[PDB]
RNA sequence: UGACUGCUCCCUAGCAUGCUACUACCG
RNA sequence: GCGGUAGUAGCAUGCUAGGGAGCAG
């Protein structure tokens, strides 16, 4: 309140009045004792009712703006996160086997459903029990969509590695059973 | 409908999103520009650019949110545990996520205890539980879509019931929304599969403008943007061993469908007194108004209720692209008939026939709903009225004509072959009498698959009005499920409610000078609810005194039951509150010289709070 | 839209718009420039001006604040604010406030609209970070100056060698010669397509460069201006004197390649940072090799800033050094490809500043430096950064084409910030061992600023002929003639066997593409050609004004023939300190 | 790892209205 | 004797936001 610019006239009536107390004071001049801090007191409280409002109104954008910084910052770190990704998923494209269907089609528009079926490197078989295993995956070759992989990996549920002699008829109970077998590509 | 049946003649292989090379600066991509529906066929994208240089966030949400790169860039994958199509595997590991057992509060089980419950051979016992569940859970509740097979309807006789039921829809309004307009609540819940790796719906809701989202929402008018959905496991209380799943939708696809659907399904949750109750209350008389507006003036009335098994699973893929098309008949001067088609083409690639997430792999959706996507309670609905007014449609046409003695429903039997079979247009005289006919004698109230009815008792057994039999006929046609009649219910006197409706029974009290109906539930699900639940919860009630106060409120109609043991769950619960605040206002008074004054806090284990949420004159 | 205030550095938010580049000026910095200067607008995470509508209404100084947007007196609301007071502009973080008392140079540095000499002098007086900005400030201004083109519209070619081009409506013809290196791209349909490196030469029409186009219809020929990258590394570090050799291995033997080498690792090893001070043709582009060979474990490399000058560097690199065991990088701008190209793991590396790898070094080499800006300097620092680096190049050399000064001359010292500390604390060095230099270029460079500190090694067998032929001066259009030159040069071959076998420099290229359109002879670049001069060439009047041969352009200019050198007097240079023999011409 | 909607109780911060006493000028 | 006007403190209502929790399909 010590630079509002109404503080001068009410510090002025204060002193006026009450520090002239002690002195006779006749019924005409208290009139000027008394109606010269008010109005005065009444202006202050309007200078100051005034000065609480733009205050508060200033300490809401210097808390709006942060936001709108905040965001922009995120926005700038997940535009480069989508970005890092759709070039690391693009540098995987065995392009001399994709540009050899994509050629083929008839205006260059594939099903999305042939392009992991036919231009893939490895395949990965989910096997729940051992009937399911030998008219799947027996041997170490087999094939499987027009293809022949040889098998590479068998880990199993536990994720510990099995080896295909491990896989008897009888030995079966003893093995945590979704089996997954990865394999290659021939050829 | 023809498509439906032409499409099982051609390779699985050949549906899906059609995909393409592009060039961003000078790079390969493969991205989806297109789509073939086995029911709409061959759908070409308008606007595609085959050399770019720069993408904006508004053309990497819809490079990233596509399969076709996801698809393009995995492993192939022969998954034997199911019989569902499967497209890729994306990681070099398959994920087996189990779910844990529930948390024991014992303090109120021992409370529970020593007042005398839980006694050998009394009528409240515990039932409701949390079931644990092992690693092959996830695969086998998505083999459950073997049950959605490919299903001709008779269209002749849906050409009908669709004008018959978008009559039940007339008191509404509807449109399209600006980006500024939209009303989302809980913006802290997950935002889709590509994403929940980078944040919640607050980041994209954030990061993206009104202006993007009215770009990207006009965007897809003139194109089809396929998404992948997540399937997640649920933790919660329940009564069958079962393992409960939901669909997570991705951001691309609800962020474009609430600007589609929400001035309608918000005007739906609005309206009082109408068939469908989304919206009404049970407090407050709520429930009242709700059972005393279904009984309108119907003569000899009897109540019944049904069942759909399999509900979500076995929905044919005809009747779930007519509820999007009785949903999208208001959109009529927003959106032309062209901006209509790829507002549904998106609609059914993303809802429909998508590709989900279950583990770290990717499978085909053969069809049916999926909750999680916006309009689902509200497009369940027009679903469970379109097949209650078909059976009325084959109750009145598979009866003898020469038996019914009434001379008014023996003509409106006449006149409906010929809108049926004889008809080509829309006949818009008979479709306001046969509504008219059936808010006389069959009146329903409706949500989202559970349905009560009260109808004249002297027009099913003559044949005239649909009846349970004819439930039972209509679903094993056109929705390949079997309902036995054990899992409906009739009632005779209409002085004791609905059976159940919303997992709720119902009672007659007296309250004040005059006789209303109250809801009652399940004690063993109050009393269950109490003591399993999750950690730091209530394994300590003294932390959270306000999930006893919000089950006190749902246990106190209890208190007006004939049964004894049934009144004994609302003053179980109004004395542990009581015990909780003696502790809570002790504990701090012997290790920190604390005084707690307990004013206003005395109103919650007095019967009176509580009963002020069943009376009219609502407040707050 | 946070960040360092150009001078304090503490986190801001603000940023002005008159300063072109839009630098993040702090805070309370603000109150001084922006009141200070007719720099007004204002840009914080949001932009300042009368939201009210459509209004015109900005320096923020007088735009108040008030509801949540800002309003000068345009139309202030109830609760106004003004935007403006206490030495702050409202901006984030508030009390981290300090400003610094720097608006000093900083309104100079804001002020100067770059057309006198003042304008260097006073931006070459500051502090480092004011440096920084002045230099970006500089190179925005040049090249947002240089832009002002048009384009050249083509339909048709008749032939090779020859094209009929014209520039647009009210736009000169862009400058003759090659320091704008012509990147065109032209139009197909919707982009940009690659055109080639191109370069005029008269308005016949030889072609010196190494590419061919299919141009034809609908080809534009533009002036490409890269968008230039805010600079962020500093140019150099302070020094000191250390005791221990940390890493460097002295070989075991003695590569006595030379034999004052000794002298120079003695002297350069020690100390954070040198220059190698080496008068022209005295081992001023092979003393770095012996470095690179008498430290074998210490990671060496070699940035440079013109493809021309490539000749020394190569050659003796294929006569006694190996090509595996170097590296050259090059994109697809355009040069050799002899070694091994995308190897970021080498000893011996080749690079210029167009593009280079994100790596540390412990010592390089950078090569003219004197016609390298100081943003050149700090750009292959902060692109790589290393311990230590010596800058090739002397300060008596010519000025870096700044075509934004012309009346007031280049001052060495004034060329950048170390071709006047150099010359403050002490040059490093000095060499006086000319390898293939006749004693002419050392008795001069003596006389003229070298106060006689090295003396002449060879015999001066007065050889070197000058004449008393002043020449005529005349302008007619944007390219300049010469009559007096097309006579002049054919009076001086008239019966001299010896120069029949000799080369031509071109200080202007318009006068030298006439003369070979007369007659015919090579054309060779006068900047860009140090350390590629012939044994046998002749120096020509070609000019008589100011713009070029005033002081500091003739002395590496009568340097570049071996043994017959004959340069003409071309103006007052030098006439009367000195005696010169003299062919009477007939 | 944690979907879409609807209802409802409790706590805190801000805005306007409703009967009063206090101020002070003004009638 | 009364009315109007502008601040200040105190008690309830409704609405708009944020946070935690309960139930239903
Ligand atoms: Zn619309
Ligand atoms: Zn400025
Ligand atoms: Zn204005
Ligand atoms: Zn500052």
């Amino acid at each position: 309140f010590s630079s509002l610019p109404s503080y001068a006239a009410f510090a002025t009536a204060q002193e006026a009045y009450e520090q002239a107390v002690a002195n006779g004071d006749s019924e005409v001049v208290l009139k000027k004792l008394k109606k010269s801090l008010n109005v005065a007191k009444s202006e202050f409280d309007r200078d100051a009712a005034m000065q609480r409002k733009l205050e508060k109104m200033a300490d809401q954008a210097m808390t709006q703006m942060y936001k709108q910084a905040r965001s922009e910052d995120k926005r700038a770190k997940v535009t480069s996160a989508m970005q890092t990704m759709l070039f690391t998923m693009l540098r995987k494209l065995d392009n001399d086997a994709l540009n050899n269907i994509i050629n083929n089609a008839r205006d260059g528009c594939v099903p999305l459903n042939i392009i992991p079926l036919t231009t893939a490197a490895k395949l990965m078989v989910v096997i729940p029990d051992y009937n399911t295993y030998k008219n799947t995956c027996d041997g170490t070759t087999f094939t499987y969509a027009s293809a022949l992989w040889e098998i590479q990996q068998v880990v199993d549920a536990d994720s510990k590695i099995v080896q295909l002699s491990e896989i008897s008829m009888d030995n079966s109970p003893n093995l945590a059973w979704p089996l997954i077998v990865t394999a290659l590509r021939a050829n | 409908n023809f498509n439906v049946l032409f499409s099982t003649v051609f390779p699985p292989t050949s549906f899906g999103p059609l995909v393409r090379k592009i060039f961003v600066d000078g790079v390969p991509f493969v991205v989806s520009t297109g789509y073939h529906f086995r029911e709409l066929g061959v759908v070409h994208n308008q606007d595609v650019n085959l050399h770019s240089s720069r993408l904006s966030f508004k053309e990497l949400l819809v490079y990233a949110a596509d399969p076709a790169m996801h698809a393009a860039s995995g492993n192939l994958l022969l998954d034997k545990r199911t019989t569902c199509f499967s497209v890729a595997a994306l990681t070099n590991n398959v994920a087996f996520q189990t779910v844990k057992p529930g948390n024991f509060n014992k303090d109120f089980y021992d409370f529970a205890v020593s007042k005398g419950f839980f006694k050998e051979g009394s009528s409240v016992e515990l039932k409701h539980f949390f079931f644990a569940q092992d690693g092959n859970a996830a695969i086998s509740d998505y083999d459950y879509y073997r049950y959605n097979l490919p299903t001709m309807c008779d269209i002749r006789q849906l050409l009908f019931v669709v004008e018959v039921v978008d009559k039940y829809f007339d008191c509404y309004d509807g449109g399209c929304i600006n980006a500024n307009q939209v009303i989302v609540n809980n913006l802290d819940k997950s935002a889709g599969f590509p994403f929940n790796k980078w944040g919640k719906a607050r980041l994209y809701y954030d990061s993206m403008s009104y202006e993007d989202q009215d770009a990207l929402f006009a965007y897809t008018k003139r194109n089809v943007i396929p998404t992948i959905t997540q399937m997640n496991l649920k933790y919660a209380i329940s009564a069958k061993n079962r393992a409960r799943t939901v669909a997570g939708v991705s951001i691309c696809s609800t962020m474009t469908n609430r600007q589609f659907h929400q001035k309608l399904l918000k005007s739906i949750a609005a309206t009082r007194g109408a068939t469908v109750v989304i919206g009404t209350s049970k407090f407050y008389g709520g429930w009242h108004n709700m059972l005393k507006t279904v009984y309108s003036d119907v003569e000899n009335p009897h109540l019944m209720g049904w069942d759909y098994p399999k509900c979500d699973r076995a929905m044919p893929n005809m009747l779930r692209i007519m509820a999007s098309l009785v949903l999208a008949r208001k959109h009529t001067t927003c959106c032309s008939l062209s901006h209509r088609f790829y507002r549904l083409a998106n609609e059914c690639a993303q809802v429909l026939s998508e590709m989900v997430m279950c583990g770290g792999s990717l499978y085909v959706k053969p069809g049916g709903t999926s909750s999680g996507d916006a309009t689902t309670a509200y497009a369940n609905s027009v679903f469970n009225i379109c097949q209650a007014v078909t059976a009325n449609v084959n109750a009145l046409l598979s009866t003898d004509g020469n038996k019914i003695a009434d001379k008014y429903v023996r003509n409106l039997q006449h006149r409906l072959y010929e809108c049926l079979y004889r008809n080509r247009d829309v006949d818009t005289d008979f479709v306001n009498e046969f509504y008219a006919y059936l808010r006389k004698h069959f009146s329903m109230m409706i949500l989202s698959d559970d349905a009560v009815v009260c109808f004249n008792s002297t027009y099913a057994s003559q044949g005239l009005v649909a009846s349970i039999k004819n439930f039972k006929s209509v679903l094993y046609y056109q929705n390949n499920v079997f309902m036995s009649e054990a899992k409906c219910w009739t009632e005779t006197d209409l002085t004791k409610g609905p059976h159940e409706f919303c997992s709720q029974h119902t009672m007659l009290v007296k309250q004040g000078d005059d006789y209303v109906y109250l809801p009652y539930p399940d004690p063993s699900r109050i009393l269950g609810a109490g003591c399993f639940v999750d950690d730091i919860v209530k394994t300590d009630g003294t932390l959270m005194i306000e999930r006893f106060v919000s089950l006190a409120i749902d246990a106190y109609p209890l208190t007006k039951h004939p049964n004894q043991e049934y009144a004994d769950v609302f003053h179980l619960y109004l004395q542990y509150i009581r015990k909780l605040h003696d502790e809570l206002t002790g504990h701090m008074l012997d290790m920190y010289s604390v005084m707690l004054t307990n004013d206003n806090t005395s109103r919650y284990w007095e019967p009176e709070f509580y009963e002020a949420m069943y009376t009219p004159h609502t407040v707050l | 839209a946070v960040g360092a205030c150009v001078l304090c550095n503490s986190q801001t938010s603000l940023r002005c718009g008159a300063c072109i580049r839009r630098p993040f000026l702090c805070c309370k910095c603000c109150y001084d420039h922006v009141i200070s200067t007719s720099h007004k607008l204002v840009l914080s995470v949001n932009p300042y001006v009368c939201n009210a509508p459509g209004c015109d209404v900005t320096d923020v100084t007088q735009l108040y604040l008030g509801g949540m947007s800002y309003y000068c007196k345009s139309h202030k609301p109830p609760i106004s604010f003004p935007l403006c007071a206490n030495g702050q502009v409202f901006g984030l973080y508030k009390n981290t406030c300090v400003g610094s008392d720097n608006v000093t140079d900083f309104n100079a540095i804001a002020t100067c609209d770059w057309t006198n000499a003042g304008d260097y002098i006073l931006a070459n007086t500051c502090t480092e970070r004011l440096k920084l900005f002045a230099a970006e400030t500089l190179k925005a201004t040049e090249e947002t100056f240089k832009l002002s083109y048009g384009i050249a519209t083509v339909r048709e070619v008749l032939s090779d060698r020859e094209l009929h081009l014209s520039w647009e409506v009210g736009k000169p013809r862009p400058p003759l010669n090659r320091n704008y290196v012509f990147t065109g791209y032209r139009v197909t349909k919707n982009s940009k397509v690659q055109i080639g490196e191109y370069t005029f030469e008269k308005g016949a029409v030889v072609y010196r460069g190494t590419t061919t186009y299919k141009l034809n219809v609908g080809d534009y020929f533009v002036l490409t201006s890269h968008t230039v990258m805010p600079l962020s590394a500093p140019t150099l570090v302070p020094q000191e004197h250390y005791v221990r050799i940390t890493g460097l291995y002295p070989t075991l033997n003695i590569s006595d390649e030379f034999s004052s080498n000794v002298a120079n690792y003695q002297k350069v090893g020690m100390q954070k940072y040198s220059t190698l001070q080496g008068p022209p043709g005295t081992g001023k582009s092979h003393f770095a090799i012996g470095l690179a060979l008498y430290y074998p474990s210490a990671r060496i490399v070699y940035t440079a800033c013109s493809h021309a000058a490539v000749d020394a560097l190569c050659e003796k690199a294929l006569k006694y050094l190996p090509i595996d065991k170097c590296s050259r990088i090059i994109p697809a701008v355009e040069c050799f490809d002899k070694f091994k190209v995308n190897s970021t793991l080498e000893q011996y590396v080749f690079c210029t500043v167009n593009a280079l790898p994100e790596t540390t070094a412990d010592i390089v080499v950078f090569d003219e430096i004197s016609m390298a800006t100081n943003y050149d300097l700090s750009v292959v620092n902060a692109r790589l950064r290393a311990k230590h680096y010596v800058y090739i190049g002397d300060p008596a050399q010519l000025p870096a084409p700044r075509t934004l000064l012309t009346k007031g001359t280049l001052e060495p010292e004034y060329f950048n910030s170390v071709c006047r500390l150099m010359k403050t604390i002490g040059p490093d060095m000095f060499l006086g061992t000319c390898r293939r230099c006749p004693a002419e270029i050392v008795d001069t460079v003596s006389a003229l600023v070298y106060d006689n500190k090295l003396k002449a090694h060879k015999d001066k067998s007065a050889q070197c002929f000058k004449m008393f032929y002043k020449g005529v001066i005349t302008h007619d259009v944007s390219s300049a003639i010469n009559r007096p030159q097309i006579g002049v040069v054919r009076e001086f071959l008239t019966r001299n066997p010896a120069w029949r076998k000799a080369v031509f420099i071109s200080p202007y290229n318009s006068q030298n593409a006439v003369a070979s359109k007369i007659l015919g002879l090579p054309t060779q670049t006068v900047d860009s050609s140090q350390g590629s001069e012939y044994d046998y060439v002749i120096f020509t009047q070609t000019t008589e004004t100011a713009h070029s041969c005033n002081v500091n352009r003739f002395n590496v200019a009568i340097t570049r023939a071996k043994v017959g050198i004959l340069c003409i007097m071309s103006d007052r240079d030098l006439y009367d300190k000195l005696q010169f023999t003299s062919l009477e011409i007939p």
